């Protein structure tokens, strides 16, 4: 009845200027009104449980068989977890141009500026992707293949504080839950060292340009060290791969840790109590 | 002679079997809604019948043209500010004695 | 030693931003307080005479600040030690700093007294004149009028001498500045002195070889015309307006035009009569359009000056052909021009021979192609309403006024909304309902909303005239129909028609047809209607019964208060304390 | 695209007709490189035998020239077809224009061919802005290129694109490839063999002597025999006199940088001269 | 009102400093005095030379110097409003006036010897050398760098590279100004600073200055010792004793005082975030007994 | 604070400028209101979109006429306040304070102009010297103009804008992602925003001005079609009948200066969007000025 109603609007309200009615408008831009898009929610406890089961499902397909250490647990196998990795990149970035393990100049986040965006915007309406990512990060060797797309959630909070107005971060719930995630993955991932490990503790009490600087620091460290899986040598105690940072020579990234004691000081009346999570050993 | 282009695409669809062919559209095709009712949408019939009505008959000491917002105000981008131009057309006033920003 | 103020920090501030400098100069009040005024003549003046800048904004501010220097120089006995730095600058290439100085030049010749007016500045009048460079010689023309008044008689000769060889001076620019100088300094001279040697240079200067210097002569024209006794004016000045108004330049032709209307004030009746009147018909029927679109502006202020026993006659004989055939012209300013004072001449030729003679000429230009022709025309509707009445209106311009109720420009129809009240004022409901009715009620939807606005208020003059019957049967019922239009324009539209029918429509109306359709307005989905919801019940709360506010006003600017927008909060809240 | 649209802007088409449709191309054809190389050329050589410009058979006129340069502006990609992809460039011969037998190529004397292959990434190169020389590119149309007398150029970068049209905004000039070969033993090598170019300086270039032709003219020859389009001057490296006389008309052609005139000038015998063949 | 006025009025300084709202601000007053002193000297050919030592240079340097005593020597305020070079020519000027030769190791002299001003001048110029190094530690919200704009980028430019060669040079001499404010501290005698009566009557032991108490004066000190030490420490983690030490004598020092702070202004909650940094990081004998946060707790177990 | 708001918006409609302080105090209200907003500002349907004002103050009465007063009309001014106008001053101080007043009617976008440099070549630092005789206010405002929103979406279909499309962006969230808090570049996504032009051409191709790019329909209609937008509105263009469609109706520029320079003789459009989309321009000539 979009006609009919269409005919019932044309009633003139005034007789017309000549007796002739003319319509006020010179179209239609587009199709109209765009419909509202109401969003749906389900419950948050469903969707933990949900994400429960299938990450106890993966689990169990990544363990290695199997008292044997009771207090223990069984290794996630690492090339289960690769798995897991590769297809994770192929979901959600497939156009893997820049590819490498190695990471890149900073600046060249200011080149593939869509693609950080798309890996972000999927982290965002997705959160299941992060409990994949620690699902990795368990394998120690298995976080090396997803570079590229911690390397585009990175650029992509990068791109967000650079661009940040506020003074606090916590006006940025997601981001900083998000930067929080991220540096406690690769952390968990044996990608950065305890000490650059923990500046997520810190993040909710910092300015915009503070993280991302820190986040610039963890940048740099892993453009000297890089997420390479040959850094990682198999321990036969454990069977498990270890990622020893003190011979790296700078493991404990000194130059990328004096950025972070520089944030501590100089928001030292909040940051002080803190000073203990970032000694030296 | 022949460097001017001077002949039509072939817009069609040749229909296999398992002559006919399906029609394209074309860029010397500009709707002539007032002169053609074939080229007026279903979802726009009644407001575009109430123009092309106001444009026959409220034309009394006005100006009978087409289809008004397309032959006119779809100029080409290069035409749509050469004041230069478009001063001349108009009557002449009176006399009284980084690089570019679409004049001096 | 570097803290002496004259040389040392001044010269040392001339850095590359000139704003510095500008700052410098502003403050230089301050240094000069700081030096003592014996040690600012002796030092600082010479400096600034001596020493030449080239930036025209610092020399501006210079100029500026040396006009207001008497108080800082040792008061107004001293002040002649201004003179040599203001020389200095009325000497310079730049126009603008020339006139600064001549300004602060005339502005401290108040401050001298006259003998040292006699002593210094005089002979500062005679160097400038008598410089080499011509721009000193144009610079001295500004000086004489103020010197003049308080010397000796001596040298007022003396400056008299000096203005006309000033004025007779090979170079054009220094008779332009003379030309353009001789009206205000022919005002104070003696009027024997002004026929002795102002008039015969002011013709010498009227038949010059420049155009520019015969213009700025028609110019002064008016100004001398002024100053001199009637009975002298046959011979001084209308022969001088003979050459002029025949000058082959049409910009000498076009400012005897602009300035005709003052030639006929000053002149008086009868010389204008006998000779002004020709001099006025081949200006309007002259070639080029500028001298005939400025002619044309003069009509009536021309028409209406003369006498009035020979005023008609000198109309229908002399000027109405011309208007004839300038309504006609080629050029739409002139018909502009002319279309702008043309309905003026309706109580000067009285009612009959507007009605055989105006009335065509004024609806060939409303029917004009030119807008500005249809805009002007309008403009002044209310003198030929009084002349010829409202019958021969709507006989003759009324069908011609409806066809511009729907012109493209919209200042067209904004002329024809402000002139309805005046027709409905004298014209009855009945025949205003059949022809003008829909015409107001079609404005209420036009696309400009300066013309919805100015129909809005026309309304309430309608209804004051009409009465609120004629309101409930005509008005009311299409004003209620645009509250449910889809666009908020028009909804907006109707919330301000309330506004200004509560106020005529009375108590009883306002409450019971009105009351309801804006408040159910409160739950439109535009903002902008519904803070304008609550500006219209805060505006009907005075001419609406006191009984309906706390039922049924008060609710709904309670749920407007606590809306999500916070104009409609604003607004709600501004209503709800007017409401009191 | 096809010969009927191929042409966008010839002969007598203006300026702004030419920016229009330099705007309005579409890349939406297959890499017909042959084909529209021949279409160019046959652009360029469509009015040479209707005002005698060629004077085929009457001796090779340097002043006769009219000087054009093609800059094609292409990939790397290789040549396609609807049958398959070429390897090789070749260009057409079916549908010979008239006359087109008179000169065994379809580039003429005053014609030079330059290739702006574009090799530029889809990603943002790590490699410095280094000031070296712009490369000769490896694609099919750098034969075609340097037979001509032109070259191509490689662009993988914007400051290269740059290097590159300035160095072609320095190679518009008047002047007649000449293929300047040595003869003799010395006196397999750069200098040995060269497509120069030779300037011609107008003011109306002026000039009186023809290059000879390869062969010996006769009166009962039904036919001409084919041009080389770029005659094959020989030099023999003897060093002797430059002679000449005082009233005599002769056509002096300055010679383009080149390593032939790197050698002549690295000898360092301006008193003394090679006498020149055909 | 301008610069010039306070040199033709010597007077005006003083009437101006008394208005509840003096435009310009003290601050920018100092900025303007200290910038046109600046300004290299140029002959007539138009040739950079070194700004002369002119009776203007001098004057302007002492309303300077006027201007700073008028707000008591508030480090804060001056380095939160003048740039580190024009700070650290204001107090090289303040050494020069105060009878310190140019060249000479602050280290050297002993304090207590020179007199309460020159010992005062001294002490205030190091602890503005040891607050400038932290404060260079810190990172900032850079500008943004917008395309060249010559005329602006020219000076903050010439400013940046000044100001990394002042620091360079403090990081050069941060060991003896370290070891300046230890020995200061060992001092008991009241102390003078620079006011306007004694920086007039130089203009042409001692106790014509203002009186400063020794214990605001040890306390100033050792809080930007304990930040010298902090920033330190990262490097070092055995500095971070002396720190804890020097903060927890400025907090005995700010206990004693009380609430009579007149020139040792020190952020509260910067200090408790200092002592909780200095506790976590070097935990005494004491501090086990001291009430621990399940915080600290976690980190001690 | 409201009511010296209003007095001021009062003096301003009269063509008398505020004074220093009075200025200092409105930017820094605008600067706190503008921090809030995004780069892609959301406006809601009714709305009427202008294009340049340029400082011709009498004009943007003339546009008010049109229009409409505000708060009564919403209106979406796409950059352009400053420069090749008399006005400059009192029109930029005008919108900032209808800005400030009236938060959720009006939007403030950024033009090519609305930059320290450009500002400083083309007459409104000038203006701003003559007016107040020192850069202050010039300060201020190309201060506030860091922090106006680069583009905005009116209901998600029609995405106002200044300039045009860069290269370099696809998406509305890369416009989303951008610093806006900065001079505006010679290069970048950023600049094309502001600089760049629609043209009849296949692609993209090189600004005949110096900065930005000339992007053909194709473009257009890939943006559009990706982002889910059915028009493109715009300005930074003159347009002789005060608006014109381009690109198959994928792009419209609106110009709201009549007689551009006080010489160009143009119309000046305004786009009326109602309450459900259907557009309307208001083509209207330029004032008379006494
Ligand atoms: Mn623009
Ligand atoms: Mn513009």
């Amino acid at each position: 009845a979009s006609l009919l109603d269409t005919n019932r609007r044309h009633t003139a309200a005034v007789p017309g200027p000549g007796g002739i009615w003319s319509v006020f408008h010179a179209g239609v831009i587009g199709r109209g009104l765009k419909p509202p898009k109401f969003v749906q929610s389900r419950n948050q406890q469903e969707v933990i449980y949900n994400t429960q089961s299938l990450l106890s499902l993966l689990v169990h397909c990544c363990s290695a068989p199997g008292c044997g250490e009771c207090w223990g647990a069984p290794i996630l196998s690492p090339e289960a977890a690769k798995a897991v990795a590769v297809t994770l990149v192929e979901s959600v970035c497939p156009d893997a141009a820049g590819a490498e393990l190695a990471w890149p100049p900073e600046e060249h986040a200011r080149a593939t500026v869509e693609r950080d965006l798309r890996i972000g915007r999927r982290f965002r309406e997705q959160p299941l992707l992060f409990e994949l990512l620690k699902l990795v990060a368990a394998a120690p060797p298995a976080l090396c293949y997803c570079s590229v797309l911690l390397r585009g959630l990175l650029a992509a909070l990068l791109g967000h504080w650079e661009a940040s107005r506020h003074p606090d971060t916590t006006h940025s719930p997601w981001h900083l839950e998000a930067s929080c995630t991220l540096v406690a993955v690769m952390a968990e991932g044996s990608l950065l060292p305890p000490a650059l490990g923990n500046m997520h503790e810190v993040f909710s009490q910092l300015a915009p340009f503070e993280v991302r600087l820190l986040l610039l620091s963890v940048w740099g460290f892993l453009r000297e060290h890089g997420p390479l899986p040959q850094k990682f040598i198999f321990q036969s105690e454990r069977g498990r791969f270890i990622r020893d940072f003190s011979r790296e020579g700078g493991g404990e990234g000194g130059p990328h840790l004096a950025v972070l004691h520089s944030v501590l000081h100089r928001n030292i009346d909040r940051l002080g109590l803190f000073s203990g999570r970032f000694q030296a050993p | 002679g022949s460097v001017g282009k001077k002949v039509v695409q072939e817009t069609g669809i040749k229909v296999r079997s398992r002559g006919f062919q399906v029609a394209l559209l074309n860029k010397d095709l500009k709707p002539q809604t007032f002169r053609n009712a074939y080229d007026i949408p279903r979802r726009n019939l009644l407001d575009h019948l109430t123009r092309m009505r106001s444009n026959l008959l409220k034309s009394t000491r006005r100006f009978l043209k087409g289809q008004d917002e397309d032959q006119v105000h779809s100029v080409p981008i290069a035409q749509m500010g050469n004041y230069q131009e478009y001063l001349k057309q108009v009557p002449s006033p009176l006399r009284e004695l980084m690089m570019i920003d679409e004049a001096d | 030693d570097s803290l002496y103020p004259i040389a040392v920090l001044i010269d040392e501030l001339r850095n590359e931003d000139v704003q510095l400098r500008l700052n410098s100069i502003k403050k230089l009040s301050t240094i000069a307080l700081a030096l003592g005024v014996e040690r600012t003549r002796s030092e600082l003046l010479p400096f600034l005479t001596d020493t030449i800048y080239d930036e025209d904004e610092v020399l501006l501010a210079l100029a500026e600040q040396l006009g207001t220097f008497t108080t800082l120089v040792g008061g107004p006995e001293y002040v002649h030690c201004l003179l040599p730095p203001l020389e200095s600058l009325a000497t310079v290439e730049e126009t603008v700093v020339r006139d600064k100085a001549v300004e602060s030049l005339r502005a401290i010749s108040h401050e001298h007294s006259p003998s040292d007016l006699e002593a210094h500045f005089v002979p500062l009048v005679k160097r400038l004149a008598g410089g080499d460079w011509f721009t000193s010689r144009t610079s001295a023309c500004g000086l004489f009028s103020v010197c003049y008044p308080r010397v000796s008689s001596a040298v007022k000769a003396e400056l008299r001498q000096y203005f006309r060889n000033l004025c007779s001076d090979d170079t054009p620019m220094v008779r332009r500045a003379a030309a353009s100088k001789l009206g205000e300094f022919a005002k104070v001279l003696e009027l024997d002195n002004v026929k002795s040697e102002i008039i015969p240079m002011f013709s010498n200067l009227a038949s010059d070889e420049q155009d520019s210097v015969r213009l700025l002569a028609v110019e002064a024209c008016v100004n001398i015309a002024q100053l001199l006794p009637q009975e002298d004016l046959e011979a001084l000045v209308m022969p001088t307006l003979r050459q002029a108004a025949e000058d082959k330049s049409w910009r000498v032709r076009y400012m005897v035009a602009d300035k005709f209307t003052e030639l006929q004030k000053a002149v008086g009746p009868e010389i204008t009569k006998t000779d002004l009147v020709p001099a006025f018909q081949n200006l309007m029927k002259d070639c080029e359009a500028e001298v005939r679109a400025a002619a044309s502006h003069k009509v009536k202020e021309f028409c209406e000056n003369l006498s009035a026993d020979c005023r008609e006659n000198v109309i229908m004989s002399q000027i109405l052909p011309c208007i004839k055939e300038l309504v006609s012209d080629a050029n739409q300013h002139v018909k502009s021009a002319l279309a702008s004072v043309i309905m003026g001449l309706s109580p000067i030729l009285g009612k009959d021979n507007t009605i055989e003679h105006l009335l065509p000429l004024f609806l060939a230009q409303l029917k004009d192609e030119c807008p500005e022709v249809r805009l002007n025309i309008i403009s002044n509707l209310d003198c030929v309403n009084e002349v010829i009445g409202i019958r021969q209106l709507s006989q003759s311009l009324l069908p011609a006024i409806v066809e511009l109720a729907e012109d493209a420009k919209w200042r067209v129809r904004l002329a024809i909304i402000e002139y309805m009240p005046l027709l409905a004022g004298q014209l009855g409901v009945e025949f205003f309902d059949e022809k003008l009715n829909s015409l107001c009620m079609a404005w209420l939807v036009d696309h400009v909303y300066a013309i919805r606005e100015a129909a809005t208020s026309n309304l309430k003059k309608l209804v004051e005239k009409f009465g609120k019957e004629w309101a409930h049967a005509t008005i009311i019922p299409k004003v209620l129909a645009m509250s449910g239009d889809p666009n908020y324009l028009h909804r907006m539209t109707t919330l301000f028609c309330i506004n200004v029918l509560s106020e005529v429509c009375g108590q009883d109306i306002t409450t019971k047809h009105m009351l309801p359709t804006v408040l159910r307005m409160a739950g439109d989905p535009v903002a902008n209607v519904r803070f304008n919801v609550a500006k219209s019940l805060q505006k009907i709360g005075p001419i609406l019964d006191n009984s309906t506010l706390q039922s049924e006003v008060k609710p709904i600017l309670e749920k407007l208060t606590q809306d999500q927008d916070v104009d409609v909060k604003y607004f709600a809240q501004e209503a709800l304390t007017v409401l009191s | 695209e096809e010969p009927p649209y191929a042409i966008k802007a010839g002969w007598k088409e203006n300026h702004a007709t030419f920016m229009n449709e330099l705007k309005n191309l579409q890349a939406e054809g297959l890499t017909t490189l042959g084909q529209s190389l021949r279409t160019a050329f046959d652009l360029l050589n469509l009015n040479r035998l209707v005002t005698g410009i060629d004077n085929y058979g009457q001796g090779r006129n340097p002043f006769f020239l009219e000087p054009a340069i093609i800059i094609t502006i292409t990939d790397g990609s290789k040549l396609t077809t609807t049958s398959g992809v070429q390897d090789e460039l070749h260009l057409p011969l079916n549908s010979p224009l008239p006359g087109s037998e008179l000169t065994k190529e379809p580039f003429r004397w005053d014609q030079r061919l330059f290739a702006l292959v574009l090799r530029l990434p889809g990603t943002m190169s790590v490699e410095s802005e280094q000031l070296t020389g712009v490369p000769l590119d490896d694609s099919a149309i750098t034969p075609m290129c340097e037979v001509t007398g032109g070259r191509s150029y490689s662009v993988c970068s914007p400051r290269m694109l740059n290097q590159c049209l300035e160095s072609l905004v320095q190679k518009v000039q008047s002047g007649v490839v000449i293929n300047f070969e040595k003869a003799g033993p010395d006196p397999s090598q750069p200098w040995h063999s060269c497509h120069k170019l030779i300037y011609v300086r107008p003011n109306v270039p002026i000039g009186h002597w023809p290059v000879p032709e390869s062969f010996w003219p006769d009166q009962n020859s039904p036919t001409l025999p084919p041009r080389t389009s770029h005659p094959v001057v020989k030099f023999s490296c003897t060093d002797c006199e430059p002679m000449v006389i005082d009233k005599l008309p002769f056509d002096k052609y300055e010679l383009e940088p080149s390593p032939l005139t790197q050698f002549i000038l690295e000898r360092k015998s301006p008193q003394t001269c090679w006498q020149v063949y055909v | 009102t301008c610069w010039f006025e306070f040199l033709l009025e010597e007077s005006l300084l003083e009437k101006h400093l008394r208005k509840p709202c003096p435009d310009p601000a003290p601050v920018q007053l100092i900025v303007q005095f200290l910038e046109q002193a600046s300004k290299p000297s140029v002959n007539e050919q138009n040739q950079v030379q070194p700004p002369p030592d002119n009776k203007r240079n001098r004057i302007l340097k002492l309303l300077a110097l006027k201007v700073a005593a008028h707000l008591k020597w508030d480090l804060d305020i001056l380095e939160k409003s003048l740039s580190v070079p024009v700070l650290n020519m204001l107090l090289n000027e303040l050494l020069c006036i105060s009878k310190v030769p140019p060249g000479t190791k602050h280290v050297d002299m002993d304090l207590a010897t020179l007199p309460p001003t020159t010992a005062m001048a001294v002490l205030l110029y190091n602890r503005w050398a040891i607050r400038t190094i932290v404060q260079s530690s810190f990172p900032v919200k850079q500008a943004k760098p917008g395309p060249p704009q010559l005329s602006v980028m020219n000076q903050m430019q010439q400013e940046k590279e000044l100001t990394e060669n002042i620091l360079k040079v403090l990081k050069e001499q941060a060991a003896d100004s370290i070891l300046v404010l230890e020995a200061a501290l060992k001092l008991n005698k009241d102390l003078y600073v620079h006011t306007m009566r004694t920086l007039d009557l130089l203009a042409m032991s001692s106790t014509a200055g203002l009186k400063v108490k020794t214990e605001e004066m040890q306390c100033q000190v050792c809080y930007d010792l304990g930040a010298a030490y902090f920033q330190q420490g990262s490097t070092n983690s055995a500095v971070y004793e002396n720190a804890r030490e020097k903060f927890f004598r400025t907090k005995e020092l700010i206990a004693e005082i009380g609430s009579l702070s007149l020139h040792c202004t020190i952020d509260e909650k910067r200090l408790a975030g200092y002592c909780q940094a200095c506790d976590v990081l070097v935990p005494s004998s004491d501090s086990t007994s001291q009430q621990l946060t399940p915080y600290s707790q976690v980190h001690i177990c | 604070f409201t009511k010296e708001l209003d007095q001021w918006i009062e003096q301003l409609n009269e063509c008398k400028q505020l004074s220093e302080s009075q200025v200092k105090s409105l930017c820094e209200k605008a600067k706190e209101i503008l921090t809030k907003e995004s780069n892609v500002q959301e406006v809601r349907c009714p709305v009427t979109v202008c294009g340049d004002v340029h400082g011709q103050f009498h004009d943007l009465m003339e546009l008010f006429r049109i229009g409409g007063k505000s708060p009564d009309t919403n209106y979406l001014f796409m950059g352009d306040y400053v420069n090749r106008g008399y006005y400059s001053v009192e029109t930029v101080t005008l919108l900032v304070a209808l800005k400030v007043r009236y938060r959720e009617r009006i939007t403030i976008l950024r033009g090519n102009h609305e930059s320290r440099q450009i500002t400083q070549v083309y007459g409104f630092y000038d203006e701003c010297l003559r007016k107040y005789g020192n850069a202050n206010v010039w300060k201020y405002f190309t201060d506030l103009f860091d922090y106006l929103p680069l583009t905005a979406l009116v209901d998600g279909q029609i995405f106002c804008l200044h300039g045009g499309l860069s290269p370099s962006i696809d998406t509305l969230d890369h416009i989303r992602a951008l610093d806006r808090l900065q001079e505006v570049p010679h290069e970048g996504p950023m600049c094309d925003l502001l600089w760049s032009d629609p043209d009849d051409r296949g692609g993209w191709g090189i600004s005949p001005r110096g900065a930005g790019y000339t992007f053909g329909q194709d473009i257009s209609e890939t943006f559009n079609h990706a982002n889910g937008l059915t028009l493109v509105s715009r300005a930074h263009q003159l347009v002789m009948e005060g608006y014109n469609w381009c690109h198959d109706r994928n792009v419209v520029t609106i110009f709201s200066a009549p007689n551009y320079c006080y010489r160009c003789g143009n119309q000046a459009a305004i786009m009326e969007l109602d309450d459900t989309l259907k557009y309307s321009f208001l083509q209207f000539d330029p004032a008379p000025r006494r």
